[PDB]
C-alpha cells in the first residue's frame, strides 16, 4: 500500500511547495501568484492508482498600482503584456515595469 | 491445506483490500471534484455437514443444522456520488454544479465522458477545455479580445465584447444525468464513461428535471472525511492483525500436531 | 489594456489566504504519512508472525 | 472540515477590505460608498458549509 | 524543501537593511533614497524557486 | 545449494545494493552540485521445464509453460542529471550553472574531466583554481591588485584594477555537453571524465545550442530530497527481511526434509 | 526492442536512455525498434499521451517531433518465452502480434 | 473438456486460459466444449452466475455475448473414472450427462 501513499505523500509536498513559493515572492512587481490542481488515476476500475499533479495554473488577476514615483516606469491596468527579446533572438513577455 | 487457513487467508485479503481503499480515500483528500470509496464485502459459501431443520425421525426435525463458512468476498469497491463543499475562488473560468449531473466531454479517440470537477481552460483555437486537453461536447468556442466571460445560473454563457453595449451569447452548458450514478466505471482525471449499471444519460439544461444549478467562481472539493478515516485505519489494522494471529495458532497447532 | 505612467504593479498575493492554506496543506501531509506508518507495521506483524 | 472556518476568514476579510477602500477615498469628490452583502451556504444536510 | 523559505528570509531581510539604512541616514545632505527589487525564479518544473 | 536458496542470496545482495545506493545518496545531501543516483535492476535467466507453446498433440498447444527465474540481477547505478536548486553564496568567485553544460578542468597527469561545481578560487600565483588544486583548461588568469571581478551571463569575464575607469577582459569560460550525461563516470573530489558511452564532448559559450547560463554570486545545491529518501528506507528494509525470512523457511524445510 | 541478431523482443519496462548517437536505446544497449534519433542541442525532449515524442531545441520556438513510440499487443499475452532482462519473444501459443498507436 | 482424439470428458478444476485463435482453453491446451470465443483486443472479461460470459471493447459501452459456458451433471458422480491430465471419463456406473444451465 506505499504505492497510493507516497503518491499522495509527493502530492502534498507539491502542495505545500507551491504555497512556499507564493509566499516568499511577496512584494515582487511583476508576480502573478500561482496555485496547483490534482487529478486521480484509475487503471480499470476498483483500482487505484493514487494521484498525480495535473498541472499549475497562475491567476492573472491584475494587482493594486502604487505610485512609486520615477519617471521610467509603467503598469498595464489591464490584460497584457510587454514584448521583450534577448541577445540570442528569442522571445520573452513580462509584465514587470523595472526599466533603466 | 487447512479450511482454517484458507479462511483466514480470505479475511487477510479483504482487510487488505479494506486498507488499500482507505489508503486511497486518504491519499486524494484535496483532488476537487472527488467522490469517495467504501468497499463492501459478503460472506462466502458454507458447507452443510448436517441439512438445516433435517428429518431426524418420524415425527422430530433438528432446530439447526450444522454449517461452516469458507471466509469472506468482497462484493466491490463502490464510489458514493454525496455532495463536497463549495469552496471560493473568484475565477471566470471554473463552474461548480450543485445538485445532480455532469458535464459531457469529447475523449480524443472519438467517445464520449463525464466529468464532475469544473475547472475550464481555453486552448489556443479558443475553445472551452477542461484540464487534460478534453474539449466539451457542446464545443463552446471563446472568441478573442474578449473582456469577461459570465456564465448564468442557467446553462447559458455570454461574453462581454469590446464594445456593442452589450452582452452577447456564446452558447449553453446544457449537463447530462443518470439513473445509477454509482454504476458509472471510473477512468483516471476525473472522468467517467456509462456501463450496463448506469441507464442511457439524458442531457438537460441545469435546474429542471432534477438537475443541479452552475455558480461560477467555485469548485467542488473532495468528499473525504479525514476525522473518520483514521478511526477506520485503527479498526482496519486491529482486524489485520487478529487475522494473522489465527493465522499463527492455526500453524503453531498443525507443527505440534505433525511432531508426534 | 491603457498604460499609466510612473506606476508599478503587486504581487496579487494575499497573505491571509496563503497562510491558512499552510495549516490544511501540513494537515494533509501528516494524515498521508500516518497511512505509511500503519502499513509498515501491518507488514512488520505478519513478518514476526 | 476546515471549509467553514476558511470560508468564514475569506468574508471576513472582504468585508474589512471593503470597509478600508471606503474610508482610504474619502476627500473624493466623484466617489459612492462601498458595502460588501453576504450569503449563507446550503448544499448538504441540515448543517451550514459557510 | 528550505529552498523556498531561506530564499525568501534573505530578501526579506534585506529589505529590512535599506529601509533601515534610509532612515538611519536621513537629514543627509548629499543622500540619495535607495530601494531593492526582486524577481521569481524557476529552475525545472513550473513549481518556484524562490 | 538449492534454487530457492539461490535465488534468496540473489534477492538479499540486490536489497544490499539499494539500501547502499540510499545511504550514499542521503550521507551527501549538502554536497554542492551534487547529482543523486538511482539504482536498476532486471530479473536473470528462466529455466524451461516445458517450453511455451509448445505442440502437445496433433493440434492442441500449451497456451502457458513451465518456467522457473533464476533470480534478480542489478543492471546499473545510474547518475539522475537534474537541475539543483540554486542559493545565495554571495561571493565574487561563485558562479553556478543553469541548464545543461559542464565547466572543463585539467588533472595533473594532462588529462580532461568535467565538474559541476562552482567554489572557484585563486591559486598562489593568480590562475583561477578550483577546490582541490586543478585548474580550468581554458588557463583564465587574475592579475595581481584587482579590484573587483565580473561574470556576466554570457563566458565573458572581466576584472577591474584600481584605475583605468573601465573594465579589461580576460578570458571566456566555454562550458562543454556531451550527448548523453548519464554516460559519464564519476570519480573522486567531485570530477566526471569523458567515457565512450557518453558522446564526444562538445564546447560552447553559454546560452548557445542548448548550453546554459552562468550565474555569478551563486552555488547548486544537490538534488536530494530527505522527504522520499526515508520512506525508501522503510520500503527496502521491508524487503530485506522479507528475503532474510524466505531464506530463513527455505533452510527450516531442508533440515526437516533430513532430519531423517 | 531489436535484438542485436537481428530478431526483435518487447517489454514493458519503461527506462530509456539515450547513446553516443543520440539514439533512444533502453537500458542494456538495445535501440527501440522505430529508431527515434533525439538530436543534440535539445533544450528539454516531451512524450505526450499518444506515441508522439518532440524536443523543444534552443530557437525555432516550436517544438519539432522526432519520430513515434507504437505499441504492439496481443492475442494472449500470457504465453510468451521470457528471457531474461525483461524481455519477451513471441511464440506459437501468442498470435502475430499487432502494432497500434496509444490510446486505441 | 473436449478431449483431442474426439471424446468427451469432464473436470471440476477451474483455471482457464486462453489459446492464440481466442478459443477458451484449459492448463493443456483442451478447448471448452460450447467453445467460448473471446474477440481480440477485449478489454476485460465478465462471467455472470450463471453461464453467460461477454467480454467488453473500447469505446462500447456494451458488454458483447460471446457464448454460454454450460456445466454438466451426473447421477453419480463417484463412479466417474479419473485419468491424468486431472479429467474425468463416464462409464457404465454413471448415468449418461444431461448438460443444464447453471443454476437450475
Amino acid at each position: 500500500s506505499f504505492s497510493q501513499a507516497v503518491s499522495g505523500l509527493n502530492a502534498a509536498a507539491t502542495n505545500l511547495d507551491v504555497i512556499g513559493n507564493n509566499i516568499a515572492n511577496s512584494a515582487t512587481y511583476g508576480f502573478k501568484s500561482g496555485t496547483a490542481s490534482f487529478a486521480d488515476m484509475f487503471a480499470g476500475s476498483k483500482v487505484g492508482l493514487g494521484v498525480k499533479v495535473a498541472g499549475i495554473t497562475q491567476d492573472f488577476t491584475d494587482g493594486t498600482t502604487t505610485n512609486t514615483g520615477r519617471g521610467l516606469d509603467v503598469a498595464i491596468s489591464q490584460n497584457g503584456f510587454f514584448r521583450l527579446v534577448d541577445s540570442n533572438g528569442s522571445v520573452f513577455y513580462s509584465r514587470n515595469g523595472q526599466f533603466k | 491445506m487447512i479450511s482454517s487457513l484458507w479462511i483466514a487467508k480470505t479475511g487477510l485479503d479483504a482487510q487488505q483490500t479494506n486498507m488499500d481503499v482507505i489508503a486511497n480515500n486518504l491519499a486524494n483528500v484535496s483532488t476537487n471534484g472527488f467522490k469517495r470509496q467504501r468497499a463492501v464485502f459478503e460472506d462466502l459459501l458454507y458447507q452443510t455437514i448436517r441439512q438445516p431443520g433435517a428429518q431426524s425421525s418420524e415425527q422430530t426435525t433438528l432446530p439447526s443444522g450444522l454449517q461452516i463458512g469458507t471466509g469472506v468476498r468482497p462484493v466491490a469497491t463502490e464510489r458514493l456520488h454525496s455532495q463536497g463543499n463549495l469552496s471560493q475562488t473568484n475565477n471566470s473560468k471554473d463552474v461548480a454544479i450543485k445538485g445532480q449531473g455532469f458535464f459531457q466531454v469529447m475523449l480524443p479517440d472519438g467517445t464520449s465522458a463525464y466529468t464532475r470537477d469544473g475547472s475550464f481552460q481555453v486552448d489556443q483555437n479558443g475553445q472551452l477545455v477542461t484540464a487534460g486537453g478534453f474539449q466539451v461536447q457542446p464545443a463552446i468556442t471563446i472568441p478573442a479580445n474578449a473582456l469577461s466571460i459570465t456564465i448564468g445560473r442557467d446553462g447559458v454563457v455570454s461574453v462581454t465584447q469590446q464594445g456593442q453595449a452589450a452582452p452577447v451569447q456564446v452558447g449553453q452548458l446544457n449537463l447530462t444525468t443518470f439513473m445509477n450514478d454509482t454504476g458509472l466505471e471510473s477512468i483516471g482525471e476525473n472522468l467517467y464513461i456509462e456501463t450496463q449499471s448506469s441507464g442511457a444519460p439524458n442531457e438537460s439544461t441545469p435546474g429542471l428535471n432534477g438537475a443541479g444549478l452552475l455558480y461560477q467562481g467555485y469548485v467542488e472539493t473532495s468528499n473525504v472525511n479525514v476525522a473518520e478515516e483514521l478511526v477506520n485505519m485503527i479498526q482496519v489494522q486491529r482486524a489485520y492483525e487478529i487475522n494473522s494471529k489465527a493465522v499463527s495458532t492455526t500453524d503453531q497447532m498443525l507443527q505440534k500436531l505433525t511432531q508426534l | 489594456g491603457k498604460l499609466t505612467n510612473g506606476a508599478l504593479e503587486a504581487s496579487n498575493v494575499d497573505l491571509s489566504k496563503e497562510l491558512v492554506n499552510m495549516i490544511v496543506a501540513q494537515r494533509n501531509y501528516q494524515s498521508n504519512a500516518q497511512t505509511i506508518k500503519t502499513q509498515d507495521q501491518i507488514l512488520n506483524t505478519l513478518v514476526n508472525l
